[PDB]
């Protein structure tokens, strides 16, 4: 279920948002 | 006549040259065929 | 020969009128490398530069076919 | 659903003009074995092939002397060398070659095989150089 | 070509035995007399610089694309005059708008 | 990496073979062949067996 | 395509007889048609369960996906029960818009998730915010649908024979006739004049194929069967001597006389319904019998009406689809010929094969249209034919429930299937193979395609504006024509580039480039135009 | 055809032993000199029996091995 | 040529083909053109200027001459 999530695109994009936010650690 | 179930698919292919249909028997003057040169070599055929 | 009119009935190019008898209109180029060719004279000399690129390819293919035929006639 | 890569098809377009009762006994046909040959060897003084080891034939005596020198170990040279080429070429130049070029020229249908045995240490050697 | 008057059909020529004689698929005959004797023909170097180009030499003085000399019109006397090269033979043409044809072609 | 039709033929005008036996045969596919030599059909030899 | 070319009247004649009914019945009719159809963007199946959520680019790419969007079909099925004694029975069914399908997106198109997407979003989605797109995403690569060069449809291409091998023919002409926009199905005449004198008329499209009519025959099936007005439609005058109309009158009497072997029972038959029926003998399918149909008035009646609607739909459909339209179809083929007679004197030289002003460039839409036509059919109809028979093979006529007809439909388009269009059309986007086999038979593909090969955004964007001729079966053989068509022709300068080209081998000159300012055009406002050329006062119709 | 056995397998041959790669000039070497890279030189090899005229000479190559030039990697 | 031209190079390891090589196929036999029976090899290029310029009789510095260091750094 991650590798179909982990790959898509928009969650590197959440997830980018979310490190200048500081919502989540910066590293993995 | 407005049937479509079996119509000919090469029809739907609309034809792209004139004379598509004819067999011609010689053959093609650009061919690597009786030149035995290996295809990652063929940058020795290349001009300068 | 020179260029032939393949434009249209009598005409060489867009750029010449039909039937017309400026000899740079059948690809006499006036002008030098280093001055600069015109746009009809890059034309011209494209046809020239293509049409010896197509003799090269063809030489190639063209004497293949008769190296191997006269390989095997003559190799015993 | 649609294939591709097809085999293609092959086209020959030519022909070639190539220009007492009887039964079936086995021996009378059939011996698709030869008939063993008989060597000849033409005497010294009737042979008309050079004297002078063509290219070739000095080259063959060369690697064939150094083929034997590099399963064996013995020579006739006194100066001794690292390489069985180097030493089967100077015995090839000292004349000192243990080998024979038998040249033939003729298959008799008689079962004949008409040769002629030339010595390389008494031919004259190519430039090879 | 000879059209039977009844089928309008093409009608086979027929040359038995002295004369021309049509005959169509219905059976009707028409016969021929004098003009009808001329079975096929040939005539050389004809046929050109007449009907080949007729269409394009009455619109030449229209066409933009047609070169041009400097050389007065008889008629309307134009400063300027439509230059026309046909055929292997290189006939030169002069046309103008006004009609004018330098009475070749 | 292919010595094709015509590396064979200028080996060939070179006179080479051994070269060509060497690439050919021993660089290659190189095998032995037996031959019944009485009835010229491949024949079954075996020395280990 | 799907809705106006897309339908479906074909009939079955069973040999079920389990039931009085059954027995009575040897026959059933099926025709459906679809009204609905709709591309929408891409869905992705998150966890196999999932409500389909949007499926970008670049997840298609890394993992291998097709970026294909859905294709939702609705269907009105008509099923009509044939029986003895004139007896019909009508079973109709609407089917739900339905979806088992997925049509490759273009990067780029108004169905692609990033068609409006701002440039920022798609940096940080993965896409590349300068690149312009225009390419296929198919099974882990990027696919190019190049620029098609075809020939001028609507168009008479005339050239000699000059190939040098079966010499009994002299000049041919051919003229692809298109009923309309882009993406209606094209029909090809071909006219041959012959060594013997003949002038024989050979149509290729759907339901005619390498079958050589006689021009005469062609012209008096439409009535008309007077010799007099074929030579009036072909050299436009009888009674203008001239020393051109003598050639032409002459050489058309010697084709009206030449006995070919073929058309031999209706060549000088001046019957109109029996050369239609002749023709359609010939030519239409599933009719093995020559002798048992004809004691049936009705099944002559079918033949031919059929064979009128066939000639109706395929001879010159741009003339028209409408029988009042066939005099004025005569009237253009007349003048088809006349050109190329008029050609034959040497008065007009053969078309430029190499000239651009008879060719167009066909890029993305019509090659794919061409290629989803043939593969819509094959993998949507038959699989739905196929269903339907066995349908009735399973259920009695009037048994049949509006459900069970459903069932029919969609199911058969599910079963080992699943997917074949999405999968045939990507197999067409990779190929672009001149030589493909499609449910076994030898069609040629004319999508121009090309991997996209990103050595650099120039490379790209050169991919995306080159000109494939794309040499198909019986290509060039050895002759002047490897060398013409290669050559920079006085037609390139402006739209072609005059310098680019391959610099080495087969490929030198073989694809072309689009120069800096051409553009290529779409299908305009044709009938706009056409009215106000009607509404013109300086321009007298045909009639 | 050229793919065919006759063509392809027959009249010529896959060889071991053997390499390729792109020519460049070397005005420093001999007209009968070629530069051989040496990663080539380590991977091609050169078949030399052991005798008693060379064992002194092959010792070197038989030391060094893969792990210095000139070496060896194979010994039957 | 140099403009991206790959060749074959293969080392003969058997003891017959490589006295062959060296004796039979070296390329000082291909010097003379079997074609057309003249030499194959020459100058080329930078040194049939070179051989000019080396051997020509007046620079536009002055007559071609060179001091002892530079004639001994020709060779
Ligand atoms: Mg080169
Ligand atoms: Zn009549
Ligand atoms: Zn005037």
């Amino acid at each position: 279920l991650l590798t179909e999530i982990l790959l898509d695109p928009m969650y590197d994009y959440a997830a980018t948002v979310a490190r200048i936010d500081g919502s989540i650690p910066m590293h993995k | 006549g407005e049937d479509s179930s079996m119509d000919d698919i090469s029809a739907y292919s609309s034809p792209g040259l004139f004379g598509e249909d004819i067999i011609d028997r010689l053959d093609d003057p650009f061919s690597i065929e009786d030149v035995d040169i290996s295809l990652d070599v063929l940058d020795n055929l290349a001009p300068q | 020969q020179r260029i032939q009119p393949q434009f249209s009935f009598g005409r060489t190019l867009v750029y010449y009128p039909r039937f017309a008898l400026e000899a740079q209109a059948y690809g006499f180029i006036c002008n030098s490398y280093i001055a600069g060719l015109t746009s009809p004279e890059f034309i011209f000399g494209e046809m020239n530069g293509r049409f010896d690129l197509i003799n090269k390819a063809l030489s190639t293919s063209s004497t293949g076919y008769a190296n191997r035929k006269a390989i095997f006639g003559l190799q015993s | 659903l649609i294939m591709d890569d097809l085999v293609e098809e092959y086209v020959e377009t030519e022909e070639e003009n190539l220009v007492e009762i009887v039964e079936s006994p086995s021996i009378c046909e059939g011996f698709v074995q030869a008939s063993s040959q008989t060597l000849v060897i033409i005497p010294d003084n009737e042979r008309i092939t050079s004297n002078v080891l063509t290219t070739f034939e000095a080259t063959r005596l060369v690697a064939v002397r150094a083929q034997q020198l590099a399963i064996n170990g013995s020579t006739m040279l006194k100066k001794k060398y690292s390489s069985p080429i180097d030493i089967a070429k100077q015995e090839l130049f000292n004349r000192k070659i243990p080998l024979l070029v038998m040249r033939c020229i003729k298959v008799t249908p008689e079962g004949q095989k008409i040769v002629e045995i030339w010595n390389p240490r008494e031919m004259g050697i190519p430039l090879l150089d | 070509m000879k059209i039977c008057k009844a089928c309008s059909s093409c009608m086979v020529r027929t040359y038995v035995d002295g004369n021309i004689i049509f005959r169509c698929s219905c059976g009707e005959s028409v016969q021929g007399d004098s003009q009808n004797l001329l079975v096929s023909s040939k005539v050389y170097h004809t046929g050109e610089m007449e009907d080949k180009y007729k269409i394009f030499i009455k619109n030449a003085p229209f066409d933009p694309t047609n070169c041009q000399i400097k050389k007065d019109c008889p008629n309307c006397h134009l400063d300027y005059l439509t230059q026309i090269c046909i055929g292997s033979q290189k006939i030169i043409i002069l046309v103008c708008r006004c009609g004018y044809m330098s009475n070749r072609g | 990496l292919r010595l094709g039709e015509m590396e064979h033929w200028v080996l060939t005008a070179q006179g080479a073979m051994q070269t060509i036996i060497e690439k050919s045969h021993d660089d290659s596919d190189g095998c032995i062949s037996y031959i019944c030599r009485n009835c010229g059909e491949p024949a079954i030899y075996n020395a280990s067996h | 395509i799907v809705k106006q070319m897309f339908n479906v009247d074909i009939t079955y004649k069973d040999q079920r007889d389990h039931t009085e009914i059954d027995k009575l019945r040897e026959s059933v009719q099926i025709q459906f048609n679809f009204t609905d159809v709709n591309i929408e963007r891409p869905q992705h199946r998150n966890y196999s369960q999932g409500n389909k959520i949007n499926l970008l680019p670049n997840k298609a790419r890394l993992c291998g996906l097709s970026y294909s969007g859905p294709v939702n079909l609705a269907a009105e099925v008509i099923l009509t029960a044939h029986y003895s004694n004139g007896r019909q029975e009508v079973k109709r069914a609407s089917i739900p818009p339905f979806q088992v399908s997925t049509f490759p997106i273009m990067r780029g198109s108004n169905r692609c998730h990033t068609h409006h997407l701002s440039k920022t979003a798609k940096k940080e989605i993965g896409e590349d915010p300068n690149e312009p797109g225009g390419y296929f995403i198919a099974r882990g690569g990027e696919w190019v649908v190049d620029l098609l060069e075809n020939i001028r449809f609507n168009t008479l291409h005339i050239h000699y024979h000059t190939m040098q091998q079966g010499n009994n023919e002299i000049i041919r002409g051919e003229f692809i006739s298109q009923p309309g926009g882009a993406f209606e199905n094209s029909s090809q005449i071909i006219i041959r004049y012959m060594t013997t004198g003949a002038i024989t008329i050979e149509i290729n499209s759907t339901k005619f194929s390498k079958l050589r009519i006689p021009w005469y025959l062609i012209f008096r099936m439409f009535g008309m069967t007077g010799d007099d007005s074929i030579i009036e439609q072909v050299v436009f005058d009888l009674e203008s001597n001239s020393l051109v109309n003598t050639f032409m009158i002459e050489i058309l009497e010697k084709s009206i006389h030449v006995l070919d072997p073929i058309f031999q029972p209706v060549q000088h038959e001046l019957n109109r319904e029996k050369i239609i029926q002749f023709l359609s003998e010939k030519v239409s399918k599933f009719v093995s019998n020559p002798s048992a149909y004809k004691s049936d008035e009705n099944a002559v009646q079918y033949l031919n009406e059929r064979q009128l609607t066939i000639l109706d739909k395929i001879l010159l459909p741009h003339m028209g689809q409408t029988a009042d339209t066939r005099v004025r179809k005569l009237r253009f083929l007349g003048l088809l010929i006349h050109k190329i007679l008029l050609v034959i004197m040497n008065v007009f030289p053969p078309t430029d094969r190499d000239s651009y002003r008879t060719k167009r460039v066909h890029g993305s839409g019509v090659s794919l249209a061409k290629a989803f036509k043939a593969i819509f059919n094959t993998s949507v109809i038959a699989p739905i034919i196929n269903g339907f028979k066995e349908l009735l093979k399973q259920t009695a006529f009037e048994e049949l429930t509006q459900r069970n007809i459903i069932e029919a439909f969609s199911a058969a388009l599910s079963k080992n299937t699943a997917s074949d269009l999405n999968r045939s059309m990507e197999q067409s986007i990779i190929s672009g193979n001149k030589t493909i086999m499609v449910r076994q038979r030898p069609i040629v593909n004319r999508v121009s395609t090309q991997s996209l090969e990103r050595k650099n955004l120039l490379n790209t964007i050169s991919a995306l504006r080159t000109v494939n001729t794309h040499n198909t079966t019986n290509a060039s053989k050895q002759t002047e024509r490897a060398d013409m068509m290669r050559r920079v022709h006085a037609s390139y300068p402006g739209y072609i580039c005059v310098a680019q080209s391959a610099d080495t081998g087969e490929k030198v000159g073989m694809s072309k480039q689009l120069a800096i300012t051409a553009n290529v055009c779409t299908a305009g406002e044709v009938l706009s135009l056409k009215q106000r050329l009607l509404s013109d006062p300086a321009i007298q119709q045909l009639a | 055809r050229k793919e065919g056995r006759i063509r392809k397998s027959l009249l010529g041959s896959q060889v071991w032993s053997i390499s390729r790669s792109t020519i460049c000039g070397n005005s420093d070497l001999h007209l009968d000199e070629v530069g051989y890279p040496i990663s080539f030189a380590r991977t091609l090899q050169v078949a030399e029996t052991v005798q008693h005229y060379n064992i002194n000479r092959l010792m070197p190559y038989f030391l060094n091995g893969k792990r210095q030039y000139p070496g060896c990697s194979r010994v039957y | 040529d140099f403009d991206g031209d790959q060749m074959n190079l293969w080392v003969p390891w058997s003891v017959m083909s490589r006295v062959e090589a060296e004796l039979l196929c070296s390329v000082r036999n291909w010097f003379i053109s079997t074609k057309s029976s003249g030499p194959v090899n020459g100058q080329v290029q930078d040194s049939t200027v070179g051989s000019f310029l080396l051997t020509r009789t007046n620079t536009p510095m002055g007559k071609n001459v060179m001091n002892k260091l530079h004639a001994m750094g020709l060779f």
